[PDB]
């Protein structure tokens, strides 16, 4: 659409704050993948006993 | 204390600010309390590999649990992965890139030195080429 | 003179508010009382040699 | 990103750059696209069989971004 | 224990929950007895465990907190000047454009232990004049924050001695308004006033700018006693 | 000052005994034993 | 400093903004979906009941 | 190869010191501990830091049944006897005789040990009911 | 902060739950006493720390470090009360690289039993 004077601005931003204004160093953990296959076959497992 | 609800991760930040004064030679650290509201939410972009999230269900790396601590003892060495998991693996990452929530990034694999490869390995990288 | 008394009664409030946030923060939580009316033991160790 | 198990060799004498040309494609490709490096003697494990470990490098070399 | 602390950083990329429980077959649903699986939770939760720590520290990392300091460039550079001006017993005013900047600031110096209090536009009129006055008298507090034009106008600080522009602001009107909120009348002492300006960015060529307008004054005002 | 083989001093709180020093009670009752201590008269 | 600000901004940090911003507009022409599909249903049921 | 001295023998008598507490304070204070022992020829009372009470407490040790304990790092090991063995009718705990001799004991005692032994074992774990 | 154990008062409520603790400690220039938390109790009792010791204390830590006992062969410490000083820990990559692993990996450091470590970790 247009921008112009935000360049200037936020570059201004990253002069003087730097390490932040957009994100931090976050604290790591693991994904949660969370879909699982157990509960697919404990159906089956259970009618098979 | 920090807790986070998507893995069940606890840890203790420390001693709050407010009790400063209970013993001159205290060793426990203090720390002040956190700003902002008590729950937040966040987006995050993280990567991963298909490998990672194949061992993910493969065998577990849980964390501060004493059942799942024993349970990740119990078997120490690793193991040959059936195809199965691997067809649910494909499965469930088609559907979170269907949903619009992934992309999938082919990465490339380099050998050097292919000379000591044996027959066999060559067979089967053969065949595993002409995949999917 | 009501004006100037004004001005004497915020010199007296400040230090109102001084002296209130000196006791606030002086007063803190040393008050656990971790003894009660039970039997309770006492070691010492000194080394005296009068 | 449309093709899958396209697969080219390097081939020359010593001291002619095939692991300098390696490294260059990787370093032009990016951080974002997942590399893995190899010899040839890592697929002798001890605990899985030799085509499990190759499976698992194939596994390893693509990525997803969630 | 230390060395546990120091060398202990590297998490799992992706876990799956639903999954540990179910390795040891000790889960709602299982082929295990139904109270059989009870004896061994109890036995299990009775367990000690003298490996804990290092599980903590292999499931959830947090990223230091020393790195704030130093991941700024103009952040080293106060925390040296501050150091410095606090070792010779002085006080300073830090002016700045931007609100979420003060923050910035607040957990930094919470992490240097300094005493210091704010003032911005969001502040309630008494409780301004309370703060100012507050600041104008006693010396523990040691640096007051405000924005710069909030407190950028007519203010009657004095007790400090030193002034920090940590960013300017375009016209150098609102500079010299600044930085004469400390030096007007009853300064006893030499002013100092430092900026913060960092080399081959963009801000130099700003401050740049300013300066001209400054000796336009200079070069305008003639008024007077007229002979 | 550093003569025999230093000192140092026990007191029981606050200002009551209900039977004798609790502690050579306490002592008294391991001797032998609580159905021991009974039985004992 | 030519060689890993180029590699860096390669992997880039407004990239990781355009793809949150992908994802949250696929989203939210799926929601957009599903109100459209839903009203129709309801609209059609409503023309069936008259 | 080192040295160990040891007090051991049959408990005579036991008894707290009450005395006069070193700062201001309203009840009894105990400066000393006496322990009487008494074995084969052998008989000596002592006068011990009362800080060791808690040694008899946990050690359980009673009256007149045994006591072995140590010179210098304190502490007292339990190791009943057999002047009361035969007055019970019958009991589930081992009596051992009067120890020989005079009640304080030099013991010199040497071992030999491989270097595999001591790596083995630091390697190799001990304990209960650990994971 | 290092120096020489001046006093001890140590109360303990039988059948209670918590302790009272307090102490006075003196170099050569200073003599201030303080007063214990729970943790400090028990990490000075488990080391019986008596009247004629020298004891060195970290507060990060709460480790007991007996330098000797003064009388009832070490001279009495000198200067403030308390000091700063700097410790290096070195370790070998492959030792980072173990620790890391699994969980369990920490014991194969002296048992040698680890096998296999994953690319990724490296
Ligand atoms: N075009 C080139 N420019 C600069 N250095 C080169 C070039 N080609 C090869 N080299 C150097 O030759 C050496 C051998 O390269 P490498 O590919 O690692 O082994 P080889 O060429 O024997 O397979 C490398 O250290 C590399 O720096
Ligand atoms: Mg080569
Ligand atoms: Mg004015």
């Amino acid at each position: 659409n247009f921008m112009s004077i935000v360049n200037c601005l936020m570059q201004l931003r990253k002069v003087c704050n730097h390490p932040n204004l957009f994100e931090v160093r976050p604290i790591l953990t693991s994904f949660v993948l969370e879909h699982c296959v157990a509960s697919d076959y404990k159906d089956v497992e259970r009618t098979l006993l | 204390i920090y807790i986070e609800a998507n893995t069940g991760a606890v840890k203790r930040v420390g001693r709050s600010d407010a009790y400063a004064t209970e013993f001159d030679l205290e060793t426990e650290e203090y720390v002040p309390l956190p700003k902002g509201e008590v729950h937040k939410k966040k987006e995050i972009v993280q990567d991963v590999t298909l490998h990672d999230l194949d061992v993910a269900n493969a065998r577990p790396q849980g964390g501060q649990d004493v059942i799942s601590m024993m349970g990740q003892l119990l078997k120490p060495k690793k193991t040959e992965i059936t195809e199965k998991l691997r067809q649910e693996v494909n499965k469930v990452v088609a559907k979170y890139i269907d949903q619009g929530v992934a992309e999938l990034i082919p990465g490339v694999l380099f050998i050097d030195e292919v000379n000591m490869l044996d027959i066999e390995i060559f067979t089967y990288l053969n065949k595993a080429l002409e995949s999917n | 003179k009501l004006n100037i008394l004004s001005l004497d009664k915020f010199k007296e409030q400040e230090v109102w508010k001084k002296e209130n946030r000196l006791a606030l923060q002086k007063r803190q939580k040393q008050k656990f009382q971790p003894n009660e009316t039970i039997l309770q033991f006492l070691s010492t160790a000194w080394l005296m040699t009068p | 990103k449309k093709m899958s198990g396209r697969a080219i060799l390097l081939a020359g004498g010593p001291s002619t750059g095939k692991t300098a040309l390696a490294l260059a494609i990787s370093q032009e490709l990016g951080p974002k696209v997942p590399f893995c490096p190899l010899v040839g003697s890592e697929l002798y494990s001890v605990e899985v069989k030799k085509t499990e470990t190759l499976m698992e490098n194939f596994r390893r070399a693509i990525g997803l971004r969630i | 224990r230390k060395i546990i602390d120091t060398f202990a950083v590297l998490t799992p990329s992706a876990v799956s929950l639903d999954m540990r429980k179910l390795a040891l077959g000790l889960n709602d649903d299982s082929s295990v007895g139904e109270n059989t699986r009870l004896k061994v939770m109890q036995n299990c939760f009775e367990v000690s465990n003298p490996l804990h720590q290092l599980q903590t520290k292999l499931t959830i990392a947090f990223p230091d907190k020393s790195l704030l300091q130093y991941d700024c460039g103009k952040l080293q550079k106060l925390a040296i000047l501050l150091q410095q001006l606090k070792d010779n017993g002085h006080r300073a005013l830090i002016f700045t454009q931007m609100t979420k900047v003060l923050d910035v600031l607040e957990q930094f110096l919470n992490y240097h232990g300094y005493l210091y209090m704010r003032l911005d536009g969001a502040t309630k009129i008494e409780d301004r004049q309370i703060l100012t006055e507050r600041f104008n008298t006693d010396s523990r507090i040691t640096v007051f924050i405000l924005s710069s034009r909030s407190g950028g106008l007519g203010i009657n600080l004095t007790g400090a001695d030193t002034v920090i522009f940590y960013d300017s602001d375009w016209n150098p009107a609102m500079d010299k308004q600044c930085q004469d909120r400390c030096h007007r009348i009853g300064q006893t002492r030499d002013v100092h006033i430092y900026r913060f300006v960092s080399e081959h960015t963009i801000e130099s060529n700003i401050l740049k700018k300013a300066n001209q307008k400054r000796q336009l004054d200079n070069v305008v005002i003639q008024e007077g006693d007229f002979t | 000052e550093g003569p025999e083989q230093l000192t140092s001093r026990n007191f029981v709180t606050l200002y009551d005994f209900p039977n004798a020093p609790p502690n050579l009670k306490d002592f008294n009752t391991n001797l032998f034993g609580d159905r021991w201590s009974y039985t004992n008269g | 400093l030519n060689d890993e600000l180029v590699l860096h901004n390669k992997d880039g940090f407004l990239a990781r903004q355009e793809f949150l911003q992908r994802v949250g507009s696929a989203e939210d022409e799926r929601y957009k979906e599903l109100r459209r599909q839903q009203l129709a249903q309801q609209l059609q049921q409503d023309s069936e009941a008259s | 190869k080192e040295t160990k001295e040891v007090y051991e023998g049959e408990v005579t008598e036991l008894t707290p010191e009450d005395a006069e507490n070193p700062l201001g304070g309203y009840g009894k204070t105990i400066s000393h501990v006496i322990v009487g022992l008494k074995s084969a020829k052998g008989t000596k009372t002592l006068r011990l830091d009362p800080t060791i009470y808690e040694s008899i407490q946990r050690e359980k040790v009673s009256i007149g049944d045994v006591i072995y304990i140590e010179a210098n790092t304190g502490a007292v090991k339990r190791v009943r006897s057999d002047a009361y063995a035969t007055e019970f009718d019958l009991e589930t705990e081992e009596y051992v005789p009067l120890p020989k001799g005079e009640v304080h004991k030099k013991k010199e005692i040497v071992q030999d040990v491989t270097l595999h032994d001591l790596d083995v074992a630091n390697a190799r774990p001990q304990g209960g009911q650990d994971v | 902060i290092e120096g020489e154990v001046v006093e001890i008062q140590i109360d303990r409520s039988i059948t209670g739950g918590h302790k009272q603790g307090k102490l006075t400690i003196k170099t050569t220039d200073m003599e201030t006493i303080y007063e214990l938390g729970n943790k400090m109790i028990d990490g000075l009792t488990k080391e019986k720390v008596l009247a004629g010791d020298v004891i060195s204390i970290d507060k990060a830590s709460g480790k007991i470090t007996k330098l000797g006992r003064s009388f009832a062969f070490v001279q009495c410490p000198e200067g403030e009360l308390q000091k700063r000083k700097t410790v290096v820990h070195t370790v070998s990559l492959h030792e980072i690289d173990v620790i890391n692993s699994r969980t369990q990996g920490f014991l194969a450091l002296f048992t040698g039993d680890t096998g296999e470590i994953r690319s990724e970790v490296r």
